[PDB]
RNA sequence: CCCGAAAACAGGCGGCCACCGAGGGCCCGGGAAGAAGACCCGGUUGAUGGGGCGGGGAUGUAAGCGGGAAGGGAAACCGACCCGUUCAGUCUGCCGCUCCCAACAGCCCGAGUGCUACCGGG
RNA sequence: AGCCGAGGGAACUCGGCAAAUUGGCCCCGUAACUUCGGGAGAAGGGGUGCCUGCGGGUGUGUAACCCGCAGGUCGCAGUGAC
RNA sequence: GGGAGUAGCAGCAUAGCCGGGUGAGAAUCCCGGCCGCCGUAGGGGCCAGGGUUCCACGGCAAUGUUCGUCAGCCGUGGGUUA
């Protein structure tokens, strides 16, 4: 006989359209630094730089070529604190506290906002939460966040999410949260330059596709091409078992999947659309803008390589949950050149 | 909306329905596009297109209608229904 | 980070782009784009094309 | 890492309505999505599509006018091509500013009844 | 049912199936073998546009159809498509 | 009866649009213009064979692979001179 490995992976099945456009983070890393474990933004475009290699391995100490993805990140607004307790099987929500004066555009997502809810009641509810957290029935604390697209002119309907906090304790977490609620978070207060990140997003749509493109099936011989069966597979299976198995390549939806990617290095965090190299202040937006995305105004991240999704899509980053043992240092690498030329 | 008597210049983009249709059926589609565009933008309930506009569209055959037409639109009120008359410019 | 110079249309092009062509005799050529390279190996004359610099170098020799 | 409240113990939290009306769909302008359905952003608390003004890009220096041209013809004049006016002209399924035209006028689905056997207040 | 495909060039297949290559005209030059009639368009090579002109054949012909040469110039490409 | 309001009404010649009319009613009937196919035949003529299919007026139950105010369909009246 002849052997080869099967065509495609059974680890990303069922290959179906994502339940939502906003991604979902299922697991969170073990960090000791008490801080928010992630941030969110909108993707703008790609370009390239030249930098002196800091990462272990030959090519270290030389000038190389590095492609880069720019992620636009205006500040977030913290509007909630949420407690969790332990039930029979797993965690379960216990209490929520919201802030009172929320933007007029949050009701584009959450139509049913409360009516009286002044600062009196806000502070009373906070106090109740604290008297609960000092008891012992509490397992972890998380923050509720919403984005502000009105600043960059992208849209008005916002995105709402729930992020976790670092640390083994809950009262330190509550102090952090109680200090942060009602205000804005910027990315420099949370993310460091040089960290490894995991990026999380929803991929581009390709539509209904066949098995040649969707699983890697080999095109058939030219006689079958002239017979009407070239981009088809040959067999749906054997005679016994007398049913089709789920492992047989078929056609269907390709793209718009919820994906994750490990270990992408954050290189630079900028302020107001400009990158201040050691020497001088510079812009990142190229001549003529970015294709399919305009000009960058607020704040942005440089990410080494590629990430999942189309341009104006919502991305979510977290610190690496699966890092190696030989890490590159945490500091902005020496950058010698950044491309501002036309990308269209 | 646009006042009846006063005549307005509109630019109809036909580059939009190209590649929506086979090549040999682009001018017959461009005609209907002109009609609907002008109705929508004049708030008109009837439209009357000129032999001159038609012969402009078909100047080159059924495969290469102009990418942008430039027309003059003048409106009439009769029985409480708006009626556009379209000419060239 | 050196800006290199096209051997067909004479302009400076940025790091991370272009091509180097090596002849078996050791002589080298730099190309900014696919167009300049194809026109070179095809045989076109950059001295008649007003978007190059050979054009001005010839405008002198007129 | 991917799927996953139809997990029949068919979940937890916060908030809004019910005991006219909370919410939703059709409809309108579009695509970052798409075989039909679904999905996403916007709808005058407005830059969603078009236009006009500019930026960037692709080809490669428009027609007309003026001068030259191997050679020919008494002469007037012919004459492929070349130079200048000219990084020009044409185009833009790309970005930005600007209410000049159009996102109007509307129409429908919609929970709302109770008893003994009760749990904890009355 | 059709058009193009970098780098390699039949590694595909029972099998170079299918597709591609060549392709008109003028000049040069053309083997083995041969029933001396052929093979033979063997093979292999060069040329080919537009413009300005000069000559030749038949003819009474600044009517008509044909045959040779120089110079200038444009293009990736001159049997430019068929 | 279910199959099923499904297949087929693609492939060899991919052709319609603006304006006007008639009419109860018009993608498909008439007039004009634009755009197109054939073009040593899809043009022009005429055997055999068919037998009234020819012409005008009036019609739309059925036929016409859709509609139809159209028709080689239906009705009435005519028409072939050596
Ligand atoms: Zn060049």
């Amino acid at each position: 006989k002849i052997h080869r490995p099967r065509r495609g992976s059974l680890a990303y099945s069922p290959r179906k359209r994502a339940k939502s456009i906003v991604p979902r983070i299922r697991s969170w890393p073990k960090d000791s630094e008490v801080r928010m474990l992630g941030f969110a933004g909108y993707k703008a475009g790609m370009t390239h730089i030249l930098m002196i290699d800091d990462s272990p391995g030959l090519t270290k100490g030389k000038e190389i070529f590095v492609p880069v993805t720019i992620v636009e990140v205006p500040p977030l607004f913290v509007y909630g604190i949420r407690a969790y307790k332990q039930g029979y099987l797993g965690l379960e929500t216990a209490t929520e506290v919201w802030f009172h004066d929320l933007h007029k555009n949050v009701a584009r997502r959450i139509k049913t906002l409360p009516k009286n809810y002044n600062e009196e009641a806000f502070q009373a509810k906070l106090g109740q939460l604290e008297d609960l957290v000092n008891d012992g029935e509490i397992a972890d604390v998380r923050l509720l966040v919403h984005t502000q697209p009105w600043l960059i002119g992208l849209k008005k309907k916002p995105e709402v999410m729930e992020y976790a906090i670092g640390g083994d304790d809950v009262k330190a977490k509550f102090d952090y949260a109680k200090e942060k609620i009602g205000k804005e978070l910027r990315a420099g207060e949370v993310l460091h330059e040089g960290e490894l990140l995991d990026v999380i997003a929803v991929t581009k749509g390709k539509g209904t596709q066949g098995p040649v493109k969707r699983w890697g099936v080999k095109v058939q011989f030219h006689k079958a091409q002239r017979a009407g069966k070239g981009r088809h597979i040959g067999n749906l299976g054997p005679w016994h078992p007398a049913r089709v198995m789920w492992t047989v390549p078929q056609a269907g939806q390709m793209g718009f999947h919820h994906r994750t990617e490990f270990n992408k290095r954050l290189i630079a965090i900028g302020e107001n659309g400009k990158l201040v190299l050691d020497g001088n202040e510079i812009e990142i937006t190229p001549k003529g803008g970015f294709p399919h995305y305009g000009i960058v105004r607020s704040d942005f991240l440089m990410i080494e390589g590629t990430i999942p999704g189309s341009f104006k899509r919502i991305i979510r980053v977290r610190p690496a949950i699966r890092p190696p043992k030989k890490k590159p240092p945490v500091e902005r690498p020496q950058i010698t050149y950044v491309s501002r030329e036309s990308k269209q | 909306p646009i006042k009846p008597g006063e005549e307005v210049i509109f630019v109809v983009p036909i580059n939009k329905i190209k590649k929506r249709v086979p090549r040999w059926k682009r001018a017959p589609r461009a005609a209907r596009f002109v009609r609907e565009w002008i109705a929508r933008h004049a708030k008109a309930d009837e439209v009357i297109i000129g032999t001159d506009v038609n012969e402009k569209i078909w100047e080159r055959g059924a495969e290469k209608p102009p990418g942008k037409l430039r027309v003059k639109v003048v409106v009439e009120e009769s029985e409480g229904k708006r009626i556009a008359r379209v000419s060239l410019a | 980070a050196r800006w290199n110079v096209c051997s067909y249309c004479g302009r400076e092009f940025e790091p991370g782009t272009g091509k180097m062509f090596v002849r078996n005799d050791g002589r080298v050529l730099f190309f900014c784009s696919s167009k300049c390279e194809k026109y070179y190996f095809m045989g076109r004359n950059p001295r008649k094309l007003k978007w190059t610099k050979a054009f001005q170098e010839a405008r002198l020799q007129r």
